[PDB]
């Protein structure tokens, strides 16, 4: 019912939703609607936040124009348009990053933006890209031209050569970055193995296995101390893994959302909480014990709030 | 210390343009104002030398 | 033809790269990124 897109912000504390009539913004935990704005530009198919601030990046129904919206002024402040379709947008205090199906372009956050860099990628219809918003780390990471490789660039020291991480041997399905910008997670289209690398050296920090049968991977996210990750896959299934204990290869906890719809995942306010936002409009909250067993469960429809 | 003053002026005036990688633009407005004050100071005190 | 007045304009919140001009984290609440707090404390 109108839901075209959903996605977490940089601290996972909020998520934004693209609607056929506009966009919505919600607090992740506890769930609370923060804003709902009508914007009849064909419906919004991608919303990017910048933490909790007044600037949001919106992609219109034609998918060929990026619009920066100031929610305090209640108007679009910047428009960038493209001949090809925009697949994703990422934001930071001093840079606007736009992802296309074959390349990525970096612009200034000025009234009239100026294109600073362009970077080539493999065919990327999923819009895979991660950008660190921290002041001391302007890292950008994207899938390279080599199928299964991830390329990393520092947007501050752009003259430094890139890091080419040979993550997988097949097409990449998902990429995720930790809250400090030091560690990057990767997954292939087979969806059997998941790999964590150091962004500043390129080395394989941990490898994890989620199953034997092939399954498409929708979302991956770390917790604040980067000690745990959560991963989402078929029929709304989510797996929770330990990242810093190499004695563990499998997930210590697993759950499925009540409707079985696919979902994105992140960790909540409590250190033992995981939050799932589902494509049917469902909100789900999962609390676990150290053995991975559920101790509390909460479910709601966030579009009806 | 004339040439030290001059070289500091030159270095920091180049910094007003070349935008170091970890520096938000606010600081560079302050720095450009400071280097402008240094320009006035130096050119007033040492006109021919400067 | 503006050299020190530019500093006044910036502190009058008139012109800069847009988040660096007037970003405001009140829109979705919580606590600000401490990097922004540092940026203002340094500017102060």
């Amino acid at each position: 019912h109108g839901l075209l897109y959903a996605g977490f912000n940089q601290d996972h504390g909020c998520f934004a939703c693209g609607m056929e009539n506009g966009f919505r913004v919600y607090n992740t935990d506890p769930l609370k609607e923060k804003e709902k704005q009508e914007f009849l530009e064909g419906g919004v198919g991608h919303v990017e936040m910048l933490f909790r601030c007044n600037y949001l990046a919106l992609v219109g129904g034609g998918k060929k124009k990026v619009m920066i919206w100031d929610d305090l002024k209640k108007k679009t402040v910047i428009e960038i348009e493209f001949s090809t379709e925009v697949k994703a947008v990422k934001l930071r205090r001093d840079r606007i990053v736009v992802v296309l199906d074959s390349m990525i372009k970096v612009f200034t956050f000025t009234h009239n933006p100026h294109q600073l860099h362009v970077f080539e990628t493999c065919y990327n219809p999923k819009g895979l890209c991660v950008l660190c918003p921290n002041s001391n780390n302007s890292l950008l990471a994207f899938p390279g031209t080599h199928t299964g490789h991830v390329q990393l660039v520092d947007l501050a020291s752009t003259e430094k050569p890139p890091v080419d991480i040979p993550a997988h041997e097949g097409v990449l399905s998902c990429i995720a970055l930790n809250l400090q910008g030091t560690r990057i997670a990767t997954a292939s289209e087979k969806g059997t193995l998941i790999r964590i690398f150091d962004t500043s050296s390129g080395h394989l920090i941990q490898e994890l296995r989620r199953g034997s049968q092939a399954a498409n991977i929708y979302c991956i996210n770390f917790n604040q101390d980067a000690s745990l990750i959560c991963v989402s896959s078929d029929h709304g299934t989510v797996h929770i893994f330990a990242a810093e204990d190499p004695k563990s290869k499998w997930s210590f906890s697993k759950f499925q959302v009540p409707s079985g719809s696919p979902c994105i995942c992140a960790f909540g306010t409590e250190p033992n909480a995981v939050i799932a936002i589902c494509a049917d409009g469902s909100y789900y909250k999962f609390l676990f014990n150290p053995k991975g067993e559920c101790i509390r469960d909460v479910y709601a429809q966030f579009l009806e709030m | 210390h004339l040439l030290d003053f001059f070289d500091i002026f030159g270095r920091l005036s180049s910094w007003c343009l070349k935008k170091p990688g970890h520096v938000a633009e606010v600081y560079l407005v302050h720095l450009h104002a400071s280097v402008y004050a240094l320009f006035h100071r130096l050119y007033g005190m040492y006109p021919c030398n400067f | 033809l503006i050299q020190q007045g530019a500093d006044a304009h910036s502190k009058e919140l008139n012109k800069l790269p847009l988040p660096s001009k007037s970003v405001d984290w009140t829109h979705f609440g919580g606590s600000p990124p401490s990097d922004e707090i540092r940026t203002l404390r340094d500017q102060l």
